């Protein structure tokens, strides 16, 4: 069997593709930060951005890391222009605790958190 | 204990906390913040209102359908407090105004009122009886806002002597009393406001807690000229008794705990000013930082 | 025609968007749904149905509701078999666990055996 | 037509009336607690037993096409006579 | 009820004052009528 | 109507369709409630002796769809002949 | 406000360049809904996607189900349904012209046929007592027959609206400003308009001869006699036109329909399909049992997909129909002709000016209701 | 004939010659593909029954009426866009026989 | 059978049956079924190759003009090495009759834009790629239409539930809107109404 | 048939041009409207004073969710849960205990008039007719508290009238 492949041919140009993508975030954050006001230092959206891309680094497949960069692509552009509001900007954070640590006894006071 | 006091599930919009909280006053700021927090965590506000229905109409959608619940009260009578707190888990102490009004000064409601309240609700059964203060409120002189609030604090050791007496510093939030008078035109430590209501709630929930008397420490801590001069750098009701109030003292108590004893991390000025200070038009930041 | 993959682990748990709490935590369980033994017909079997664990259920305070923090507890997939069963579980990246289709036991009774001479299969009422 | 709870206030038809460690008595602060002032069951007994002079009779609910379908009971008891489950009136047989 | 208008305008109740301890001289409400003339003043039936 | 006969010819002279005759504000044509208990109908059913739902076994016949494939000639057909092109309406044609 | 719609133009000024109209606004998570739920349980979300067309999508829905289900629908059902698709289909036009006019402007013919829209929803609270969705087309034949007293008050509306109608042809319809407003904008090459999906109206304004009720008669449409006028031009004073005399038309169809009527029948006999009737639901046996598990469990439907669609006066509506052998559609989608012509906003308004672009939206019946699904 | 119904599509003064030239057009296109498909003798079939319609037949309302698929230049487009599809279908390999099968296990419905 | 019976009329069936030899006979290539249902709509089940050449050729070709499209939806099933079936709605404006295109794909295989064929394609084709997925290869611009921006996760599959995960309101601490897990206020009581005894015995599967 | 619109020209005929040309200098047909207009200003109006005169309905108006009884009898009700079973947003909450007396009975019985669409599904399901639709639309309710009904709050609303329905089933044991 085998697979119509969609944009790559290994991971090589998988790894280039999402490598540039991430240079596209890292121009995409100041200017945008900026013109929609926000309240939040650019090394901590940068450093969230990164952190978004360290999320789904142990991906083995060039489909859909292809498909990733489709995804960050359209959220890219539709940030860049000034369609989506300050309302889903914020909402990529996390401004509802949430603050659960990872303690078995921290989740067993409050419980049936497995 | 009987059920539904037990919290059930995770905290928040039909999420059941297990405290009730019957909060005073609470339709001007810190307050109606603590409010949000209770809604946030999911829990039962029992608030007392004596106002036009429109301001705790816009207060009101801030807890869950039912959750919260309105009722009349004043600073004079008795059977309107008891049929408040007729069943009440907790109760927090919020009141008072930094001016004086025809009926109502600052005098008789620091005096008169927490002894009325705490005596019916050591009467009718209450734990955690929170009761607010400024911070460094004493019998030091030229501050009859002090002075009151010092007298409180000895009437709430006095009548239920297991009540926590808080002490938070100088606000500031998004609707602050100083930074907004500075909009229209000795060190100083002030703290942002969710470092405070966090301090407050988790101090509500977190037992053993309980009794000792609690500080909040600004955690810059300098002159307030180059706090005067970085929030006009970043932004481009006028009697003087608040500014005796405001030039008189401010020190550190370290008689009793603080922030990081408590399970609260602080936030400095600066990220929170940016926050505030919009209305540039239609950063220079200094903090000189003295000790 | 003959181009780029190799046979590995399928990866949609990453594109599928929900968070790591319901990713790994809970655990998936696949069986054909026994026959609802209060009536006696086999229709109801046949698909192989996928579940997932519960979690609670407590009292709407106002109303005395059953309200829950689960998303998914409301879910079944039919299938028709337990490879793809299987396959679609870990393509969405979740454990698992599988049951047993058993089936009833083959029997051959008949009215004559029930009516013999000596044997104890003897109905006495009829 | 209510009892009175251990608290003071109605109780409904069902006992389902609160405790001193509640709190939806202080969801009820200033607004009634609107109890039905017609309870059901007080109003069965009340009733007359209709006797009727057959054995197995009909029950409709008074009217044609209204009420609860039609139903046919038995009256063969004299100790435990009869009752429909729709009606929820009873019936004996007096010759 | 008045037989010359058109229809909508043929039924028309007037309230009183003081009902229920209330002074409705001014701000008359919906509802404040009984059952029966709440059938007639639809024109669920032509018929008082 | 109530309206005097200047506003009368007013209403009849500035739009041309003599407002006095169909004016949409109906008096007395709004017809009288209370109907006479009516009476219903039912159509190839209730008929006894006969009535065998096998008969008229409707859901029944869906069967499966009949298939052509996995994997001289008079042809070349259309799926339906070809449509007839319309008339000119002759309830006043354009034109 | 100027439906309501995100729309993201770009300009040289007074003018253009192109726009993206953003839609999404208004979802609901109809499918999903109907994914799981059953086939009575779920007729309202087909009475509500679209909401103007408040008999017509009923029509759709009953006709996908009776098509799927091999059930031939007694005829006074079919011409108690005809009657009331071409009443929804006499509202549906009229909201579109006055809500062209309150778009342009225009403000006082909105109010004279909007007296003419209560009436109608007078006559849908006598019939089914809803004031707008009434549901009431059940699958299988229309539930709860109309009552006594209604069809000669149903003639006296149409004498009165025919003349309402031709006093509002005098109002707009050759004036001079609104002419002047609308003609020159919106043309559409018919070879376009069947290549970019453009279906009902549009097909109308256009050129080519095209109606479903006219090629696939679906019903009783065959027995009664109309003539549906064509556009000349791609310019929407044609389309507007054409609407009119579709809504004369309308009068026609209905007109017929009350001399024709045959007093047969409500619904199927087949207690399978449709609930009983209440006076052998309480008596007898068999019809309880078929009441109490077809409200519950709902009556089963054989499997397989099917397609169908009618002339709903925006265009051709239509609804596909995916069904597990259950008592659940499987997955059931909508072809809206809304979500079509707003597809082709571009195409109707590459040229010209934004208030005219707003024009272009206007005189087609968009509701942004049925343009999501 | 006056400004035909159609928006888009202006009249036409030469129907004879345009339908021939395109029909002629049409059978050498054809003429590249080969007779190893049945889909040379179909198309074939019906554009020479249909040009043979044509020839014998001078008249413009007979030639309407008589020539199905009508008025009269959709006629010229729709074998124009047949002409397209001869120019596509050189390539694309419609003839050759069928790319791999699916797992099989697929199209009886009820799952 | 006669009376309250949708009847059948089994010469479009036929009409429809010798369409669909010519079909299957004119592109041998990509046919592994031409099925006709009783209710008389031609199906045609594709391989998910020739899909441009099929809408090019049955655009066309002055036997069968079909110049009309509706829709499109990938209808989703598990069970299925490919999950998700484009299914494409044909009508011919000349012809009164409605076929439909439907070919198969998984969660990754492609089309390769079918917009370029038909005009009207293109907000259907953004539309099934927003809602499951299903990504379109080489197509000119893909967005997100009919849901938030952002919102992800791809509603109308099986695994996303009838609730969502992120849930709306107002905070007033930052003053503005946020998002939580969803929290219901009643349970969404789900019914097992799938009784027993095979209400139709035509379509009965076979055992192993 | 096809009877389609704008096929003509306007003729050149020099009365044909001047009456147009008259048309457009003397802004004729725009007076036209006018005079129809004021047609329609001199008109009597069409409304109705509502507090004082509410609208018209019919008999089979969807209302109020009231739980009706036996005539002076018990709950018309048994907790058949069909309507449970039908409610398309299944707003209806059922708890049922057995009462004391050996009849089956309730606890609960809730509707969400937040949730509840109005159909009349449980009109036409409820096998004794006890959930009935009311007349009267008038609720305008300050709080989100309020809009959950419970058992008793529809008993004292079928208490509040019997005869409105009296009179609407005795229109509707025909039809329905
Ligand atoms: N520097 C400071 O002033 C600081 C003050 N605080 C404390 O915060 C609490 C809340 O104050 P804040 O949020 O700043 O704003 P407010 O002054 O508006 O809050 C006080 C509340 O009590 C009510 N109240 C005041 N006087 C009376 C009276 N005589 N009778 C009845 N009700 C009365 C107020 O008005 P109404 O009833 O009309 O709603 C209001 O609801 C105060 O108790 C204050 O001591 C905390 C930190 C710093
Ligand atoms: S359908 Fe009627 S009797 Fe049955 S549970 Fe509902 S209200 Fe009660
Ligand atoms: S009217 Fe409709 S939504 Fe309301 S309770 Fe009855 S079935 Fe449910
Ligand atoms: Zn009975």
């Amino acid at each position: 069997t085998s697979v119509k492949p969609i944009f790559s041919r290994d991971m090589n140009e998988a790894k280039r593709r999402v490598r540039e993508l991430y240079r596209a975030w890292y121009r995409e954050v100041p200017n945008t930060v900026h013109l929609f006001q926000l309240d939040i230092s650019v090394k901590q959206g940068r450093d969230k951005v990164r952190e978004m891309f360290k999320k789904n680094a142990h991906v083995t497949d060039p489909r859909v890391v292809d498909l990733l960069v489709i995804k960050g692509k359209m959220e890219l552009e539709e940030t860049i222009n000034v369609w989506k509001q300050r309302t889903h900007v914020m909402r990529f954070f996390h401004e509802t605790e949430a603050p659960r640590p990872k303690d078995f006894l921290s989740k067993f006071y409050v419980g049936h958190d497995p | 204990l009987h059920h539904a006091v037990i919290p059930h599930g995770k905290g928040g919009r039909s999420s059941v906390s297990g405290i009730v909280a019957t909060v005073f006053g609470a339709t001007g700021f810190l307050g109606r913040y603590l409010v949000n927090h209770l809604g946030r965590m999911g829990s039962q506000v029992i608030v007392p209102y004596r106002c036009e229905p429109y301001d705790t109409m816009h207060l009101r959608p801030m807890g869950d359908l039912g959750q919260i619940i309105f009722m009349d009260w004043n600073g004079r009578d008795k059977d309107s407090i008891r049929r408040a707190v007729e069943h009440s888990n907790v109760v927090i102490n919020l009141v008072g105004r930094e001016w004086e009004t025809k009926n109502f000064d600052f005098e008789d409601v620091f005096v008169k009122i927490p002894q009325a309240i705490a005596q019916v609700s050591k009467e009718a059964g209450v734990e955690k009886f929170i009761h607010i203060s400024h911070l460094n409120a004493d019998i030091k002189s030229s501050s009859k806002y002090l002075r009151n609030k010092a007298v409180g604090e000895k009437e709430v050791r006095e009548t239920f002597p297991e009540a926590t007496i808080i002490k938070p510093a100088d606000i500031f939030g998004r609707e602050d009393r100083f930074l907004n008078y500075f909009a229209n035109i000795t060190v100083k430590q002030p703290v942002y406001i969710v470092d405070v209501t966090k301090g407050i709630i988790n101090a509500i929930k977190d037992p053993d807690a309980r009794g000792k008397t609690f500080a909040f420490v600004g955690p810059n801590r300098y002159l307030l000229f180059d706090l005067v001069q970085y929030v006009f750098a970043v932004a481009h009701w006028t009697t003087r008794d608040k500014v005796e109030r405001i030039h008189t003292t401010d020190r550190t108590l370290p008689h009793l705990p603080g922030l990081e004893d408590l399970g609260v991390q602080a936030t400095p000025l600066e990220l929170k000013a940016i926050e505030v200070l919009r209305r540039h038009r239609t950063s220079e930041i200094e903090d000189v930082q003295p000790a | 025609t003959q181009l780029i993959t190799v046979d590995e682990k399928l990866d949609i748990t990453t594109l599928t968007g929900v968070p790591e709490e319901h990713i790994k935590t809970r655990k998936a369980r696949i069986f054909v749904p026994a026959r609802n033994n209060m009536q006696s017909g086999v229709n109801n079997t046949k698909k192989w149905k996928m579940e997932f664990d519960t979690r609670e259920r407590w009292e709407n305070p106002l109303m005395g509701w059953a309200s829950t923090a689960d998303p998914l507890s409301n879910l079944v997939l039919t299938f028709s078999t337990k490879e793809d069963a299987i396959a679609f579980a870990e393509k969405n990246g979740w454990s698992y666990d599988v049951e047993e289709r058993k089936v009833p036991k083959p029997k051959s009774k008949s009215y004559g055996a029930n009516f013999s001479w000596n044997k104890r299969t003897r109905v006495s009422t009829k | 037509g209510v009892r009175t709870s251990p608290t003071g206030e109605k109780v409904t038809h069902t006992g389902q009336v609160y405790d001193d460690e509640d709190y939806r008595r202080v969801r009820f602060v200033g607004r009634q607690k609107e109890v039905n002032e017609n309870f059901a069951i007080d109003l069965i007994a009340e009733q007359p037993v209709s006797q009727v002079g057959s054995r197995v009779i009909s029950c409709d609910g008074g009217g044609g096409a209204l009420g609860h379908p039609r139903v046919y009971i038995n009256l063969d008891k004299e100790t435990k006579t009869g009752t429909c489950g729709y009606c929820g009136l009873q019936f004996r047989q007096q010759h | 009820e008045d037989n010359k208008q058109f229809f909508g305008r043929h039924r028309w109740v007037i309230y009183t004052t003081e009902m229920n301890g209330k002074n409705t001289f001014w701000d008359v409400d919906g509802s404040m009528v009984p059952p029966e003339w709440h059938r007639w003043l639809h024109c669920m039936t032509d018929d008082p | 109507a109530s309206a005097t006969r200047l506003i009368q010819g007013l209403r009849n002279w500035a739009s041309g369709r003599d407002l006095q005759a169909k004016l949409q504000l109906r008096y007395q044509e709004i017809s009288k409630r209370t109907q006479p208990p009516p009476k219903l109908p039912v159509g190839p059913s209730h008929r006894l002796s006969n009535n065998y739902y096998c008969a008229r076994d409707g859901r029944r016949e869906a069967m499966p769809p009949s298939i052509v494939m996995s994997s001289s000639e008079k042809k070349a057909v259309s799926p339906a002949p070809p449509i007839k092109r319309w008339e000119l309406s002759q309830d006043e044609p354009y034109l | 406000h100027p439906g309501v719609l995100r729309l993201v133009m770009e300009l040289s000024g007074e003018m253009v360049r192109k726009c993206d109209p953003h839609i999404g606004l208004l979802h609901r998570g109809t499918e999903k809904l109907i994914e799981y739920k059953t086939y009575l349980q779920a007729l309202p979300y087909f009475d509500r996607l679209d909401y103007v067309s408040m008999m017509c999508n009923e029509q759709a829905y009953s006709l996908a189900v009776e098509k799927l289900l091999n059930i031939q629908p007694p005829p006074r059902a079919q011409w108690i349904r005809v009657l009331f698709g071409e009443i929804t289909r006499l509202l549906n036009h009229i909201m579109a012209v006055t809500t062209h006019a309150l778009d342009i402007g225009a403000m006082t013919p909105f109010f004279w046929m909007f007296e003419e829209r209560e009436k109608m929803f007078e006559f849908y609270e006598r019939v089914s007592g809803a004031r707008m969705h009434a549901a009431y087309v059940r699958p299988g034949g229309v539930h709860q027959d109309l009552p006594l007293g209604l069809m000669d008050d149903i003639y006296e509306f149409s004498k009165n609206f025919s003349l309402r109608i031709d006093e509002l042809e005098e109002m707009l319809t050759n004036n001079r400003i609104w002419r002047n407003r609308t003609v020159d904008i919106g043309v559409v090459t018919a070879e376009d308009a069947l290549n970019y999906g453009f279906s009902g109206v549009m097909l109308r304004g256009s050129g080519i001869q095209w109606d479903l009720r006219k090629t696939q008669p679906y019903d009783v449409y065959d027995q009664v006699e109309f003539d549906v006028p064509i556009g000349s031009r791609g310019d929407c004073y044609d389309r507007y036109l054409c609407r009119v005399e579709e809504m004369r038309q309308s009068i026609r169809i209905i007109s017929q329909c009350l001399n024709k009527m045959p007093p047969g029948e409500i619904k199927v006999d087949d207690a399978k399909v449709s609930p009983p009737k209440r006076a052998e639901m309480k008596t007898s046996m068999e019809s309880l049992i078929h009441h109490f598990k077809l409200y519950t469990e709902g009556y089963q439907v054989p499997p397989g997909a099917t397609y169908t669609a009618i002339e709903a006066p925006k265009g051709e509506f239509g609804v596909y129909l995916v069904s597990d052998g259950s008592s659940r559609p499987y997955r059931c989608k909508i072809k809206a002709p809304g979500f079509a012509h707003l597809a082709g906003l571009d195409k109707m308004s590459k040229g010209h000016m934004l208030a005219d672009v707003v024009a272009i939206i206007g005189t087609q019946d968009i509701v942004f209701g049925e343009v999501d699904r | 004939k006056k400004t035909t119904g159609l928006v888009g599509l202006a009249v036409c003064e030469t129907p004879h010659e345009r339908l021939k030239i395109l029909y002629t057009k049409i059978l050498d296109v054809l003429g590249h593909i080969p007779k190893n498909a049945a889909y040379r003798k179909y198309t074939e079939q019906i554009t020479n029954e249909k040009l043979s319609i044509v020839k014998a037949e001078p008249d413009v309302k007979k030639l309407e009426e008589q020539l199905q698929g009508g008025q009269i230049e959709e006629v010229i487009l729709q074998a124009e866009n047949e002409l397209s599809l001869a120019r596509k279908m050189i390539q694309w390999k419609p003839w050759e026989p069928l790319v791999e099968e699916p797992p099989a296990s697929q199209w009886k419905w009820p799952i | 059978t006669r009376p309250t019976v949708r009847p059948r009329n089994d010469v479009a069936h036929k009409q429809l049956s010798a369409f669909g030899e010519y079909v299957a006979e004119i592109l041998p290539k990509y046919v592994q079924q031409v099925q006709v249902s009783c209710f008389s709509e031609l199906e045609i089940c594709i391989h998910p190759d020739g899909v441009i050449p099929v809408l090019t050729f049955l655009r066309d070709h002055s036997n069968a003009q079909f110049k009309s499209l509706a829709d499109l939806t990938a209808v989703d099933i598990p069970t299925r090495q490919n999950r998700f079936e484009i299914v494409y709605n044909l009508l011919s404006l000349r012809f009164n009759s409605r076929i439909r295109v439907k070919t198969y794909t998984d969660e990754l295989t492609p089309v390769e834009s079918s917009v370029s064929v038909y005009k009207a394609a293109n907000w259907y084709e953004r539309e099934i790629w927003d809602m499951f997925g299903v990504f379109f290869a080489n197509h000119p611009d893909l967005r997100r239409i009919l849901t938030d921006y952002g919102f992800e996760g791809h509603p109308f599959r099986k695994d996303f539930p009838l609730s969502g995960y992120v849930e709306l309101r107002y905070d007033d601490e930052v003053k503005r809107v946020v998002a939580e897990p969803v929290e219901l206020a009643q349970e969404f009581r789900k019914f097992d109404l799938n009784s027993p005894w095979e209400a139709f015995p035509a379509y009965r599967q076979p055992p192993e | 048939t096809y009877k389609y619109v704008n096929l003509r020209e306007p003729s050149m005929d020099m009365k044909s041009v001047t009456d147009r040309a008259a048309q457009t200098l003397l802004w004729t047909e725009l007076i036209r409207g006018l005079g129809m207009t004021l047609s329609y200003l001199f008109r009597e109006p069409a409304t109705i004073n509502y507090p004082f005169e509410k609208g018209p309905l019919s008999p089979r108006f969807r209302g109020e969710h009231a739980l009706r009884r036996y005539p002076s009898g018990e709950e018309r009700c048994i907790a058949c849960k069909l309507c449970e079973a039908v409610c398309p947003a299944q707003a209806i909450t059922i708890e049922a205990e057995p009462r004391a007396d050996g009849s089956r009975r309730t606890t609960r019985y809730d509707i969400d008039m937040t949730k509840c669409i109005y159909c009349g599904f449980c009109q036409e399901a409820c096998p004794v007719d006890a959930i009935v639709e009311g007349p009267n639309f008038e609720f305008s309710t300050e709080t989100h508290e309020e809009l959950l009904y419970n058992k008793e709050k529809l008993l004292n609303n079928g208490d509040k009238w019997e005869a409105e329905i009296a009179a609407n089933i005795q229109a509707d044991y025909l039809y329905r």
